[PDB]
């Protein structure tokens, strides 16, 4: 359940 | 350095891209904490020799990222990096 987003 | 030591790192907002991916957030059972997932070429963070993937984000420009959702973390860092008047950006982190 780990979210990863390019900031 | 001890595990999880606190470190304050400054980062210029001059580059248009921060150039980092972040991971985690309080909804996550596996990674409750926000960490830098990857540092990308071209961005501001690739140029800071004290920033590494795997660091835990604690605060940005005085705004706590402790126990925040992934969405709030993304929003908070974006707003800080786009606030060019406040230079440089201040990131409080916990090293592995
Ligand atoms: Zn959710
Ligand atoms: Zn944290």
């Amino acid at each position: 359940d780990v979210e990863i987003t390019l900031v | 350095v001890s595990t999880g030591a606190l470190r304050t790192i400054t980062l210029s907002k001059m580059k248009q891209s921060l150039g980092i991916s972040i991971s985690g957030g309080i909804e996550s059972k596996v990674q409750p904490m926000v960490k830098i997932e990857k540092i990308f070429p071209g961005g501001a963070a690739f140029l800071c020799g004290d920033l590494q993937a795997g660091f835990e984000l604690v605060a940005v420009d005085g705004e706590s990222l402790e126990q925040v959702t992934h969405q709030r973390a993304v929003d908070t860092i974006r707003r800080a990096y786009r606030n060019k008047a406040r230079e440089p950006m201040e990131l409080v982190v916990r090293v592995p």
